């Protein structure tokens, strides 16, 4: 998840929060499901080289 | 395709020109007696014999 995902950034001051919405707050919507990209890749015109 | 004339050239899923330039981690190549005249009982899937 966070090599194809989402990566914060080393260099700056980086706080990494996981947080549950309350069931009293419901300004927030519900996602059908959670969702990443398991694998990113380029196939190169050759098809020989991934 | 020097050596033998090749009556039929046909490739299923992949072309031909791919499969030379491309390096292939295996390759299988399959001789049989065949007979010319049925082309089309010969094929990659059929319902032919």
């Amino acid at each position: 998840i966070s090599q194809f995902n989402y990566k914060q950034s080393f260099s700056n001051p980086t706080c990494l929060i996981l947080a549950t919405v309350p069931h009293n707050l419901t300004t927030i919507t519900k996602p059908l499901k959670y969702s990443y990209i398991n694998k990113c890749s380029r196939l190169l015109s050759d098809d020989r080289t991934e | 395709l020097s050596l033998f004339s090749v009556n039929d050239f046909t490739c299923s899923q992949i072309s031909p020109a791919a499969i030379a330039s491309n390096c292939y981690s295996s390759l299988i190549l399959d001789y049989f007696s065949y007979p010319l005249s049925m082309k089309s009982d010969l094929s990659v899937s059929s319902a032919g014999p």
